[PDB]
RNA sequence: ACAGAG
DNA sequence: TCCAGCTCCACTTAA
DNA sequence: TTAAGTGGAGCTGGATGCTCTGT
């Protein structure tokens, strides 16, 4: 959520993702922006898409 | 309640008689008042429906029906020559063909 | 065309295949392709285009022309291959003017595609020795005398044919020798001295070489456009003002083309020469029809001439638009009431109107014409015009003029139709799909009879027929036949509709 | 009986276990997942014969396992049609004769493809067999389970899948024949 | 996972004879895990098919019977639907050999038919 | 021959350490002796320090070819 | 490319996504087969001529 | 405030923190002084492998109040999680296993 | 929606 | 509050 | 005389920084 009264958490910007290809950083990147946040599965067909 | 759009822009200047709204879904095959003419009955109407069976009893059997190649059988034996579906090879002209397509 | 492409990759499956329609089908839906391209767009080996391509050139739904540098393209033909569901009117009208040996001719060039004029008449002597017995055999003379009456007719005629090489381009092989077709012997049949008899099927150096024989399928077309327009004549006056059209076209015949407004017109002094004898009828007579047929504002007739007495012609394009006419009228009485048929006239006569007018003019009240007005421009019957006031065009402040467009409502009517069939193509290889259990059980037990039919056969096996289970089981598959009888025969009574629309289209179209 | 089957695969090989040779290691994860199922096209794969080329061992990011694509061959029951064989029984019913093959249990000897002289039991589980002159309609499958001689003369496959969303019948049948002239019991024969 | 064959050779019942039984000889030296069926499903169906093998003919057979087995056989014109039944049947008498063999009795001469119950007898 | 530059890069270092020590996290055995150090990364340096990580880097030149470096012959260093 | 990588939670080609790190595993790639015993070539000659 | 800028290219994350902060040069210049209060609510995943089982028995055995010690625990194939605050914590440093 | 803070 | 595309209309050459 | 390819003028649709901290 958004704030500190909601317990709200911070924000990866559009600029520190900028910053965090600069560095080169794969694994980092992804466990910030996929995997504590809002990581999940999906059941996809590859037959039709 | 009062929707976006201005109601009074539609309609319903009188403010009641408003459209009822549907509970069970229509069903997938509405009936009809009317029903099709029938058939055009005769004996020179009957003879084009027999030879259009007769047409499909004739070229399911000709030359031209490419049948599927089969493949994957299990192993040889000697039932085979008794089960081989024998059928003659038409043989085009190839004056008119190109020459791209021999076999 | 989304039907067109669906219904050809029926009539390609049931009457050659399914390894052959991925091939004919690509190129109706792609366009023109060189032979490696198709095996790659498809997927499938290079030897069977080479099956499926040579099949499809055989019974000409395929055709091609030279490229830059030599390559082969090939092109489908969507309307050829739409007339496969054709086949048994063209072979019963040509059992009318023609006797049961011109009835298998074209029935082997329809079947077979090209054939040979040695090897037709071979076929027809063959095939009627079954409907002969008591040694009466068929000759090969007197099916080549029916054979060269189709040609004088225009019924069957030469295929384009390969050219000489000896005089055009010796040297190294052209991949394709660009074929092409002579003006002077089409219907030139070459001459024949071989007789013989045909085999009875007992199962126990050429002269005609490159002259090939096809159908001409336009000819039907000719032959089914007088018929049209006779039975409209016939309905409206008299079978005596019927056979006059009927005297007019048959002299027409040769000597207009397939796309004409007008033919030649024909004066009356030979007209009533033409007219057959059985008929009670003066000269004088003859011009009291003659003047009454153009007085009809149908106008089927014209003057257009007044020299050598009674010059009359017959319109053929004009005749077409009243047969479309009446085709896109017998539609709306069917599906919307007599009623609302009664509102698609007025439209058609009084070109533009509005709502306060129709209800006047046909005496149809408020709130029972408006649902019928309705529905008909809900399934593309009738358009608006909408002549503004402003150029905002905004509804409250503009007019709304119903209007009656034939050739959109010509062309949208047939798209109806070409779905409509395939729908019955579908119905029956459903029922046949989830039945070949009974059929294959209605095979087992005929195939008890049928193999030792007589050699060795006892009376110990004509009782143990319907002993299987298949007895109660027989309910079923009089109802299956009695399906498959409906479903074919409004399968040819669809081509009724197509093909008055058809013509009806193929007149308006300039091809410039 | 037995046949080879082709196949490639993806095995996912745990960091738990890279003191063990990679080949030792494969063949038993293969198992886990082959042995005593049917795969659908192919019959009743009971275990691996050789791995016969077994590529490079990545290590995807995401994960410390190293995941290796892997050819291999599985010896496989499958029998080609009208092999006879020889087997046993179980038990009897009315649906036909219930014949056991060792580890696989469903074959269909139908009374369609019976015997001639006796065909319908005398509402008795137990099948029986009439002859003249020697046990007359007393003969009979007994269920201490005999071997007997058949001759497979059908094979279907079902697809067996979940139909609808998620949150027993036999994938693999066999249908016989003991009518030809030294098919039945080796007591007779 | 992915299929590339349905049949690819024809295996004997010898050769999954030394199998199963070299597979059990490397077997038991670690039990069962009881994370899941991983071992459940694999011992029941080595044990059980080995057993079935152990009531067999196939028993007591060699590589190098099997392959003179199939070196007599060579030129008795025989298929691999026959070839392989011989072997692992064991035919004894004439009423097997009708079945295992199609159209025994037009192909094969009766001499020739007592000689493969002497062919097959003389090498198992 | 092998035609790239035989020096680890720092993102070659950064995969090798973050896939070592992974691994390390789970119950692998570790090459080296490790001394009381309980952080895998730690574990993972000491592996990458004494050259024993068994890790082969697959270099992909972009036309499609690769080249197989070992970890343990490449110059390694700050 | 990269922002469609970042949308998607897969990880990116460049930085430490470059490359792929195999196992260095105790392997023997294309081992000792078995031989197969019945089913040779010298002794199954087919019967059709 | 869209998807392509909001929710996908940069989103919020969790396992932070935020803290007016304040100078001290007694620290490395690749250290921070993270306080007492931030640093046990934001943890970290350590897997139980060979090296660390008796640092983490002791971890657990501390308990969510003393500061270093676990907040949570997991067992090997579970996807849930038991709050370490509740229940014996000898005991469950005790049935620690590999994994 | 407004005010702050860096 | 600042800036590229899209469409309408005169303006010469050329037959 | 006019068909046509290309200039210039007005209309249109898009965009304008990163977070927490409260009411």
């Amino acid at each position: 959520t958004e704030g500190r009264s909601r317990d709200g958490g911070l924000r990866l910007g559009e600029m520190e993702r900028d910053c965090l290809i600069g560095y080169g950083a794969s694994m980092l990147l992804l466990e910030r922006l996929m995997i504590s946040s809002d990581a999940f599965e999906v059941d996809v067909c590859g037959q039709c898409g | 309640a009062a929707y976006t759009f201005n109601i009074e822009a539609v309609g319903f200047s009188k403010g009641e008689k408003l459209p009822d709204v549907v509970l069970k879904p229509p069903p997938l095959f509405p009936d009809t008042d009317y029903k099709p003419v029938p058939l055009k009955t005769g004996e020179g109407e009957e003879y084009m429906l027999a030879l259009k069976q007769e047409l499909r009893e004739t070229m399911k059997r000709m030359p031209y029906f490419i049948e599927t190649p089969e493949e994957r059988q299990d192993i040889e034996r000697y039932s085979k020559r008794y089960m081989k579906v024998y059928k003659e090879e038409w043989i085009p002209d190839w004056r008119r063909l190109p020459r791209e397509m021999m076999p | 065309t989304q039907a067109e492409i669906k219904l050809c990759s029926l009539l390609l499956q049931e009457h050659f295949g399914e390894i052959v329609e991925k091939i004919g089908v690509h190129l109706i839906r792609t366009g023109s392709q060189p032979l490696r391209v198709i095996a790659h767009d498809t997927g499938t080996s290079l030897d069977q285009v080479k099956k499926a391509l040579c099949v499809l050139v055989q019974h000409n739904l395929v055709s091609y022309q030279v490229h830059k540098r030599g390559v082969v393209e090939y092109e489908a033909q969507c309307s050829r291959v739409l007339r496969m569901l054709r086949y048994p009117r063209y072979i019963y009208t040509t059992k009318t003017l023609y006797s049961d040996t011109g009835e298998l001719i074209v029935e082997e060039l329809l079947l077979n595609g090209k054939l040979t004029m040695s090897a037709v008449v071979k076929k027809v002597a063959d095939r009627l020795t079954e409907t002969m017995e008591d040694g009466k055999t068929m000759d090969y003379a007197e099916v080549s005398n029916t054979f060269v009456r189709l040609a004088d007719t225009h019924f069957v005629q030469r295929c384009p044919s390969v050219p000489t090489t000896e005089n055009s381009d010796p040297g190294p092989p052209p991949p394709a020798p660009t074929l092409v077709i002579n003006e002077k012997d089409m219907y030139l049949v070459p001459k024949l001295s071989l007789i013989g008899k045909g085999k009875r099927r007992r199962s126990s150096p050429i002269p005609d070489d490159g002259i090939y024989w096809q159908a001409n399928l336009d000819r039907f077309h000719q032959h089914f456009r007088d018929q049209a327009i006779v039975s409209a004549v016939a309905n409206r006056m008299d079978q005596t003002s019927s056979e006059i059209v009927r005297t007019m076209l048959r002299m027409s015949e040769i000597t207009t083309s397939s796309s004409a407004p007008f033919t030649q017109p024909l004066s009356s002094n030979e007209i009533f020469r033409s007219l057959p004898v059985g008929y009670n009828i003066s000269k004088q007579v003859l011009d009291q029809y003659l003047t009454l047929l153009a007085d009809d504002p149908l106008e089927f007739v014209g003057k257009s001439g007044d020299s050598g007495g009674g010059m009359y012609v017959i319109n053929l394009h004009k005749a077409l638009a009243s047969l479309a006419t009446a085709t896109l009228e017998s539609v709306v009485q069917e599906r919307f009431g007599s009623r609302c048929a009664r509102i698609f006239r007025l439209v058609l006569q009084k070109k533009h109107i509005e709502q306060k007018q129709v209800e006047d003019f046909a005496m149809i009240p408020a709130k029972e014409a408006k649902d019928m007005l309705y529905k008909m421009l809900s399934e593309n019957f009738m358009s608006l015009q909408e002549i503004p006031k402003t150029p905002d065009h905004a509804p409250s402040r503009t007019f709304y003029l119903y209007t009656v467009n034939i050739l959109s409502a010509a062309r949208m009517l047939l798209h109806r139709c070409y779905k409509s069939i395939a729908n019955l193509i579908e119905r029956r290889q459903f029922e046949t799909k989830e039945n070949k259990r009974l059929l294959e059980k209605s095979q087992r037990v005929e195939a008890i009879i049928a193999s030792m039919q007589a050699t060795g056969a006892e009376e110990a096996q004509l009782q143990e027929i319907e002993e299987m289970i298949t007895a109660p089981e027989r309910q079923q598959l009089e109802t299956l036949k009695r399906n498959v009888n409906k479903l074919d025969a409004s399968e040819i009574q669809v081509d009724e509709t197509i093909f008055l629309l058809e013509s009806y289209i193929e007149c308006t179209m300039k091809r410039q | 009986m037995f046949v080879l089957v082709e196949m490639v695969d993806t095995v996912r090989i745990p960091p738990w276990q890279f003191e063990r040779k990679l080949n030792d290691s494969i063949a038993e994860e293969l198992n886990k997942k082959l042995a005593n199922k049917v795969v659908y096209n192919v019959g009743l794969c009971i275990c691996l014969f050789d791995i016969t080329k077994l590529e490079d061992a990545y290590v995807f990011p995401g994960d410390g396992a190293s995941h290796t694509k892997v050819h291999f061959r599985c010896v496989v029951f499958h029998p080609f049609l009208d092999e006879i064989l020889i087997g046993k029984i179980k038990g009897c019913s009315p649906e036909g004769v219930h014949v056991s093959l060792g580890f696989f249990d469903d074959i269909l000897i139908p009374p369609e493809s019976l015997q001639q002289p006796a065909k319908f039991d005398e509402a008795e589980q137990v099948w029986v067999w009439e002859y003249e002159t020697e046990e007359g309609a007393h003969d009979l499958y007994m269920d201490t389970g005999e071997e007997i001689r058949f001759r497979v003369v059908d094979e279907s496959f079902v697809d067996t899948s979940p139909t609808g969303p998620s949150s027993k019948e036999a994938p693999y049948t066999l249908v016989g024949s003991i009518s030809e002239p030294g098919l039945g019991l080796l007591s007779w024969w | 996972m992915e299929v590339k064959d349905a049949n690819s050779a024809l295996l004997s019942n010898y050769e999954v004879f030394q199998l199963l039984t070299d597979l059990k000889e490397q077997r038991k030296e670690s039990g069962k895990n009881k994370h899941s069926s991983g071992q459940q499903n694999l011992n029941t169906i080595t044990y059980e098919t080995l057993k079935y093998i152990s009531k067999t003919p196939c028993r007591h057979q060699s590589p190098e019977i099997v392959r003179e087995f199939l070196t007599a056989l060579k030129s008795h014109k025989l298929t691999k639907a026959e070839k392989l039944q011989l072997l692992n049947h064991r035919p004894v008498t004439a009423v097997e050999i009708q079945l295992m063999v199609e159209e025994s009795e037009e192909r094969l001469t009766e001499e020739q038919i007592e000689a493969l119950l002497h062919t097959v007898t003389s090498i198992l | 021959k092998r035609i790239t530059t035989p020096y680890m890069t720092k993102y070659e270092r950064a995969r090798v350490l973050g896939t070592r020590a992974l691994q390390i996290a789970m119950c692998a055995p570790v090459m080296v002796e490790l001394e009381g150090e309980t952080d895998p990364l730690l574990i993972a340096m000491k592996e990458l320090k004494a050259r024993k990580i068994p890790i082969i880097i697959r270099r992909y030149l972009p036309d499609g070819s690769y080249e197989d470096w070992g970890v343990d012959e490449l110059i390694i260093t700050d | 490319g990269v922002s469609e990588c970042i949308i998607m939670g897969i990880p990116m080609n460049i930085g430490t996504g470059l490359f792929k790190l195999l196992h260095k595993a105790d392997r023997d790639p294309n081992p000792p087969k078995r031989p197969l015993i019945f089913d040779t070539n010298e002794f199954h000659i087919p019967l059709v001529t | 405030q869209g998807r392509f800028r909001g929710n996908l290219s940069g989103k919020r994350v969790d396992f932070s923190g935020r803290t007016v902060i304040s100078p001290d040069p007694n620290l490395r210049i690749d250290e921070v002084a993270v306080p007492v209060h931030v640093a046990k609510i934001l943890t970290f995943p350590e897997k139980v492998n060979k090296a660390n089982i008796n640092f983490l028995r002791k971890l657990v055995q501390n308990g969510p109040e003393v500061h270093p010690g676990a907040n949570f625990i997991q067992q090997r194939h579970t996807q849930m999680k038991r709050f370490l605050k509740y229940g014996n914590r000898e005991k469950m440093a005790q049935e620690l296993k590999y994994g």
